[PDB]
């Protein structure tokens, strides 16, 4: 996707460290469908 | 201490029962033999993961397997 | 009030101030202010007349608003820092909100509008507590957050407090409102030097508490709540006129008295930091405070206003009032300027 | 008037809720435990002016 | 008094007050450098104590 | 100003390094002035309750003088300690930072030019 | 940052300007004060749940308890004002102007 | 409104009179709006019409003070050809004082505001010259 | 729409605060604060603060607003322009904020704010056999000794204070 944007670094860390940072919910389920989003982000909270 | 207690058990038995139940609740765990076992059961309940240790070479009291003899046992919890 | 209940409530006021002073967590700071307000409300309603209920209601509203703004500043600190240490703040918005909240807790202008009304509505001992003891906790929190305090904000609050506390007392004849506008002016003086040297802030706070405790103790000993009732002191207890003379000449910043020491050390530390105009305007504005102080001294000690005939009966009775520490508070509020380098113990 | 009574008496009244990297119940890690530990162990002892 | 006494006493007074004046100027300069750079014993505003940090193995390893 | 020094050992009124300093003598003019404040407090205490001022309660005036001298002795110890701490930190910062405190070349007045502004 | 934090802050400022602009009643002032407290509760809870910072989960309980005790004190002041004047109107509480 | 003062003080004296007059007019109008807001705050007017009337009167008064202030200052800097000279702001402050006296409809307030605001504007010019800090940064 | 459920509840929360903060009456002010407490409680419940949301319902709405309505029934008598005008003013301001942050996905009133849903900022981990919020509230007793001391002392003092000032003597 991010080819047309000038000056984009693909996979650029927003952190200055090289330590592994735990992935966020948007960092995993961001480019996916909203059903998978809801099942990962309010599934356990809404479950019965 | 005897006539006042019978008088207040005649007049206000609700408050006598209240202060008796509350006083036994205060002083009885200090005289109970089973208060230690509450502590022992609560610290032996494994909510987390028992993260293993790097065997540097000399840890004789740390086992290499769950079924090894050395380690904190719970025979007292099964038996009681 | 039951004296057991009075002792427990005053210990709770002191305990709230101590919890604000000694704790390292923002929630305990807020708990200490809540405890302090909740305990001091019956000290204000000790006499149970509509003026004490009005004063306690206004005090509740202002301190409650300040407490909620303080918790909002703490919450924005928890946003932008994820922690709770009572130290510098990590956001200028939280710094502005906490400076506003502590200015409301002090009664600094423009949030000064409760202090003369609430001080008028309550008795003299509760007014003494409000104008001396309740200044200790927010000045401690301002002492611990001074790396984050905006300079222009605290200096605007300081000069506005000095000017409004100067022009407020010039119209007043009630003694409690005079002490309240003097409180506004002196809190402006204390926060004006805070970012430059907070040891001089503590010096001004201690000398002001000594002088205010002296004036309220003299007002309780003479049972005078108006200027014109303070004027009848010469025909009853002539030493008290001398004491209010030397204490009001102290609070005006006249040398050789100890009330010259705070403002002289404040001008002394602010001109180290290349500020000449600001302490000069502060010092010229303090002449208004000294003007209504001189008005009180003229009405009380330097002249003799005409008395009534029933004073002859009170000539036959001495004072049975426990004037606690009044000679000590009178001496320490007048003759301490030779001991000006004692301020180093507050470093 | 930060009268540090807690460090003088050696008692712990409120140092435990103060940061996220403190001893949590059941050793629950916060989401920024490593980052706050790095920032605290950086900024410790050098004061606010050098820590900024 | 003798002119010797006034003269040498004046020199003692000038030595003491000149030393105090140089120490006041150095005091202002030291305070300026310590508020600016923040690397001395003064103006050390408190940071967080790093002894509060729990270094135990937590519930999840990514920390 | 010195908030980082008195934070590692908090609430010490007189630390252990304060005993390396000479204490104030009992003939200290500051301590004598605080004793005079105790005498004045005793006189005002007898005056406000309509007692004979110089006569009544010599035990009370003696306790006022004793109490002010007793408080003021420890206050002067803390005062001398804090100014000694101030000079110690000053001298350590001057000694440890030579590049910020250069030895100024003291020019004699044969080289120093000063513009003469006449008064006429 | 988070979009819901904007709404909870704006809610605190709405209840602030309600509390900072009286109409007639002291009860409406106390309602605006406890709406401010409600927004503080929600904002603190959303931060502490978001951070997974465990020991501050007891903090909103302490906020709620202390400020509801504050609210009981305010209602007792309102009751004494209403026993004095008959209403809880703020214009009856102006004896201290002189 | 800090940038109002910045866009006042960026322009040199005696060069661009219309923009300096507009900037000083806007600064005075902002001050008049602040005084109007506090005056309708602490004192309730008789109606909303009286409130907007008092607001417009105070705002136009302070805006006219700033307008004649900046106009007199820049035209005096042009006709005297001296940029770094506080006599320009002295005459401008006296013109603003006469403006305040004309708005308050009295002569003695006009002369008093002339003298005091002229001395004040000269002090502001000298603080602009030697760099006098009223809100000085703590340095020691 | 369902992914933005906490945002929708927050907009209803702001609308409720505009509803009672315009102050039509203390009775309807209490009603608006009850509805606001319910929807803000829903905001809290949708992040996993189940105990804190039920503390809202049980304590806030269950005790304190009951006492506010109880006192309002003893203060005012049962049987405008500024209220409705300020209500529609706040509603216009809030929907302009919503329209701006939905058309631009970045807004700055005082701070910067994202325009996406707040589902993105959650954690992707599990807690095990406990609620972390429940265990942190359970730690009020073992860890929070001083906190319980000062809170219980403030409540006992609050009892004493209310009995002192309502006595009238
Ligand atoms: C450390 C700081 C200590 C500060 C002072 C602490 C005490 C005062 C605060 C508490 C209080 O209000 O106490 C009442 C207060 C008296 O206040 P008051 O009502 O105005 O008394 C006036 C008449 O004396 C009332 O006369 P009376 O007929 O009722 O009885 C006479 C009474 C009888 O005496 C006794 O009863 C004492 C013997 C019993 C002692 C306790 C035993 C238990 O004599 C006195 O009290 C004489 C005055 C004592 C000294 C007062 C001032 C003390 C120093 C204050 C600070 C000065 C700082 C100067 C610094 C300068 C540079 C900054 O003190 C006492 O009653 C006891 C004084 C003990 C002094 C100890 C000094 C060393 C402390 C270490
Ligand atoms: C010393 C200064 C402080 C004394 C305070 C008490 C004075 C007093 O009561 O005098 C009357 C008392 C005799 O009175 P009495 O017959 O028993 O009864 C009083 C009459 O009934 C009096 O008749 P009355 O009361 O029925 O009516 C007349 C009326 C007359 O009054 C009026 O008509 C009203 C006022 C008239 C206009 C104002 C005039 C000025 C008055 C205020 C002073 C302001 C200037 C102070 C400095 C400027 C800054 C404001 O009132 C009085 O006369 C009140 C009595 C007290 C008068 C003196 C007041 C002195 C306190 C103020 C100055 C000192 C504190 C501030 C210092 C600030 C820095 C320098 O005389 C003395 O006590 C004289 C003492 C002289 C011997 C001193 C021996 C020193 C020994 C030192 C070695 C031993 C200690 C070693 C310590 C170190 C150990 C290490
Ligand atoms: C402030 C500037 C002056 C404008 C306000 C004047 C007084 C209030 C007023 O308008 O009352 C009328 C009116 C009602 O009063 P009123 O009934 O006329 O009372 C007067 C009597 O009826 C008596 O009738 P009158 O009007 O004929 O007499 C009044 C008299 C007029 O006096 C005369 O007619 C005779 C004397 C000639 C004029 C005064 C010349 C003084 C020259 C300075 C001293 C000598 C310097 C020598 C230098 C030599 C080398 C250059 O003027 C004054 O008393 C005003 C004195 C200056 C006011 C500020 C003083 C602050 C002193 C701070 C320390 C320095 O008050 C109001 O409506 C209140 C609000 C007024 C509008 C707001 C005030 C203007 C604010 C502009 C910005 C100011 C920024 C700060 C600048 C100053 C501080 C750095
Ligand atoms: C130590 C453990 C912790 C104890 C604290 C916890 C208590 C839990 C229960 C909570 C009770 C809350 C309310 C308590 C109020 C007590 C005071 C009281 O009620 O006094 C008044 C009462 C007479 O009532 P009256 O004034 O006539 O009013 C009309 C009612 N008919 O007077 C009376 O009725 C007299 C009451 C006092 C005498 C009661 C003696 C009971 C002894 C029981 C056996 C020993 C138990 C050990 C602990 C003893 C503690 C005292
Ligand atoms: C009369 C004084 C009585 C003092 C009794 C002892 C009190 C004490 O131990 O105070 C300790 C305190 C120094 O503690 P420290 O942590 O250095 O304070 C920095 C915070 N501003 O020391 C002080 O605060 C000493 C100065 C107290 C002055 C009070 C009267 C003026
Ligand atoms: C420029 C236009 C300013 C318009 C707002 C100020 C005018 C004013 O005073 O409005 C009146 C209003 C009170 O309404 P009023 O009719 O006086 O109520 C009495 C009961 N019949 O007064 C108020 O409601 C007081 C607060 C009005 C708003 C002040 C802040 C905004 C205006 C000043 C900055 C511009
Ligand atoms: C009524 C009570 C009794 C009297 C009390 C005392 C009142 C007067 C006190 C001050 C004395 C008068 C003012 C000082 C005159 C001495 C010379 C001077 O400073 O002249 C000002 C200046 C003249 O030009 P010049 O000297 O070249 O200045 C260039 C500076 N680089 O001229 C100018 O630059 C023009 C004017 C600019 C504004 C000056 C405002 C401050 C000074 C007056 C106050
Ligand atoms: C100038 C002038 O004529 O001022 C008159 C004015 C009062 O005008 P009026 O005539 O009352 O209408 O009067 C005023 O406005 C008050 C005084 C105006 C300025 C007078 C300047 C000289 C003052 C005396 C200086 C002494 C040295
Ligand atoms: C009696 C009253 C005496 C008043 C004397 C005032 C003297 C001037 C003090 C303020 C001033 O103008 O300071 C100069 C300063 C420019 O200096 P500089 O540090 O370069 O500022 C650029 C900021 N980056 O400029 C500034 O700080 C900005 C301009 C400030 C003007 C303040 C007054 C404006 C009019 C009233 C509002």
């Amino acid at each position: 996707i991010m080819k047309d944007v000038p000056g984009w670094k693909v996979g650029e860390s927003v952190f200055h460290t090289t330590r592994w940072v735990t992935p966020m919910m948007g960092e995993l389920y961001g480019l996916r469908t909203g059903e998978e989003i809801l099942s990962s982000t309010y599934g356990f909270i809404w479950y019965t | 201490v005897a006539a006042f207690l019978k008088n207040v058990w005649a007049k206000e038995p609700v408050l006598v029962a209240s202060f008796a139940i509350a006083g036994l609740a205060v002083i009885l765990p200090t005289l109970s033999p089973y208060t230690k076992y509450s502590l022992m059961i609560n610290r032996a309940t494994p909510y987390n993961y028992p993260v293993p240790l790097r065997d540097d070479g000399n840890m004789p009291d740390v086992p290499s397997h769950p079924q090894d003899p050395q380690g904190p046992s719970l025979e007292w919890l099964k038996r009681l | 009030m039951n004296p057991i209940i009075l002792i427990i409530i005053l210990m709770t006021v002191m305990l709230g101030t101590i919890i604000v002073m000694i704790s390292t967590h923002w929630l305990l700071i807020w708990i200490g202010f809540e405890m302090n307000m909740l305990a001091i409300i019956p000290i204000m309603m000790k006499k149970h007349n509509p003026r004490a209920t009005e004063a306690s209601t206004k005090y509740f509203l202002t301190q409650s608003t300040a407490s909620m703004l303080l918790m909002m500043a703490i919450i924005i600190n928890l946003m932008f820092s994820g922690q709770w240490t009572v130290m510098k703040l990590f956001n200028p918005m939280a710094s502005m909100l906490m400076t506003m909240a502590l200015a409301m807790k002090l009664g600094m202008a423009p949030f000064h509008f409760w202090v003369p009304e609430v001080t008028q509505g309550i008795p003299l001992s509760s007014g003494l507590i409000l104008l001396t003891w309740q200044k200790l906790a927010p000045m401690s929190v301002l002492y611990q957050i001074l790396p984050s305090i905006n300079l222009d904000l605290i200096l605007t609050l300081s000069i506005l407090s000095i000017t409004i506390g100067g022009w407020g007392g010039l119209n007043q004849t009630q003694l409690r409102k005079i002490m309240a506008y003097s409180s506004i002016a002196h809190m402006g003086w204390m926060t004006a030097v805070l970012l430059y040297n907070p040891t001089m802030t503590l010096l001004n706070l201690i000398i002001y508490i000594i002088m205010t405790s002296t004036m309220f103790t003299l007002f309780m000993a003479n049972s005078t709540t108006t200027t014109l009732s303070l004027s009848h002191t010469w025909n009853k207890a002539p030493i008290m006129t001398i004491l209010v003379l030397i204490t009001l000449l102290s609070m005006g910043g006249l040398p050789p008295l100890s009330g010259f020491m705070p403002k002289w050390m404040i001008i002394q530390e602010m001109t180290k930091n290349d500020s000449i105009i600001l302490p000069t305007l502060m010092a010229i504005t303090a002449l208004l405070n000294l003007y209504f102080y001189m008005r009180l001294t003229y009405s009380t000690a330097l002249t003799m206003f005409p008395s009534t005939n029933n004073m002859k009966m009170k000539w036959q009775f001495p004072t049975t009032k426990r004037m606690t520490l009044l000679p000590t508070m009178t001496v320490l509020s007048t003759m301490l300027l030779p001991l000006t380098p004692i301020l180093s113990i507050l470093e | 008037p930060f009268f540090d009574v807690q460090k003088k008496l050696g008692v712990d009244l409120d140092h435990w809720m103060t940061i996220q990297s403190a001893e949590q119940p059941h050793r629950i890690p916060a989401r920024c435990h490593a980052f706050e530990k790095e920032w605290i162990e950086c900024a410790h002892g050098i004061g606010s002016i050098r820590a900024e | 008094d003798a002119p010797e006494k006034n003269y040498e006493r004046t020199m003692a007074i000038l030595q003491i007050e000149s030393e105090k004046a140089e120490l006041r100027l150095k005091e202002l300069e030291v305070r300026r450098l310590m508020r600016a750079k923040g690397d001395g014993p003064w103006f050390q505003y408190p940071t967080i104590d790093k002894a509060l940090i729990d270094h135990s193995p937590k519930a999840t390893p990514d920390n | 100003m010195m908030t980082g020094r008195q934070a590692r050992a908090p609430l010490q009124f007189l630390p252990d390094e304060a005993r390396s300093l000479p204490p104030p003598k009992l003939t200290d003019p500051r301590l004598a002035y605080i004793g005079f404040l105790g005498y004045c407090s005793g006189l005002i205490d007898n005056a406000i309750r309509r007692r004979p001022v110089l006569s009544a309660g010599l035990h009370r005036q003696f306790l006022y003088i004793t109490s002010f001298v007793f408080v003021g002795y420890y206050l002067l110890k803390r005062q001398d300690y804090m100014y000694a701490v101030r000079d110690h930190d000053m001298f350590s910062y001057i000694k440890s930072h030579p590049e910020d405190f250069p030895e100024k070349d003291k020019k004699t007045y044969r080289e120093v030019f000063e513009e003469f502004h006449p008064v006429r | 940052m988070s979009l819901v934090y904007m709404n909870i802050m704006m809610a605190f400022t709405v209840s602030l300007t309600g509390l900072l602009m009286y109409r007639s009643h002291l009860m409406s002032s106390l309602l605006c004060l406890e709406g401010m407290m409600l927004s503080l509760f929600i904002l603190a809870t959303l931060m502490i749940l978001n951070s997974h910072f465990t020991l501050a989960s007891m903090m909103p309980i302490i906020l709620l308890v202390f400020a509801a005790c504050e609210a009981a004190l305010g209602l007792s002041l309102l009751v004494m004002v209403s026993n004095t004047y008959g209403t809880d109107y703020v214009q009856n509480l102006n004896l201290l102007q002189c | 409104a800090k940038t109002l003062l910045h866009q006042y003080w960026d322009i040199p004296e005696g060069t661009e009179c219309h923009r300096k007059t507009y900037a000083a007019t806007s600064i005075g109008g902002a001050s008049g709006l602040v005084v109007s807001a506090y005056s309708v705050a602490l004192k309730t007017p008789t109606s909303f019409l009286e409130g907007v009337a008092r607001t417009g009167r105070y705002t136009f008064t302070a805006a006219a003070i700033g307008a004649i202030f900046g106009l007199t200052s820049c035209i005096s800097a042009q006709v005297r050809e001296k940029p770094d000279d506080p006599l320009n702001y002295l005459i401008g402050g006296c013109a603003g004082g006469l403006t305040l006296g004309a708005r308050t409809r009295s002569y003695g307030i006009g002369a008093a505001a002339c003298a005091y605001m002229g001395l004040t504007a000269a002090l502001v010019k000298m603080g602009q010259l030697e760099g006098w800090k009223v809100f000085a940064e703590p340095k020691v | 729409m369902m992914t933005y459920i906490v945002f929708i509840l927050s907009i209803i929360f702001v609308m409720g605060f505009v509803g009672f903060s315009s102050k039509p009456s203390p009775i309807y002010g209490g009603l608006g604060l009850i509805v606001s407490g319910g929807v803000g409680c829903g905001i809290v419940l949708n992040f996993g603060g189940s105990f804190l949301g039920l503390m809202v319902f049980l304590i806030y709405l269950g005790g304190m607003m009951v006492v506010f309505g109880y006192t309002t029934a003893m203060a005012t008598e049962q049987y405008n322009k500024v209220v409705l005008g300020t209500f529609i003013t706040g509603l216009l301001m809030e929907f302009l904020m919503v329209y701006y942050v939905l058309k631009d996905k970045e807004v700055e009133i005082v701070f910067k704010f994202n325009g996406m849903g707040d589902w993105v900022i959650y954690d992707t981990g599990d807690s095990g056999f406990f609620s972390e919020e429940a265990m942190g509230i359970a730690a009020l007793y073992s860890y929070g000794t001083w906190l319980v001391i000062v809170t219980g002392w403030s409540l006992l003092i609050g009892v004493v204070v209310i009995m002192e000032i309502t006595r009238g003597n």
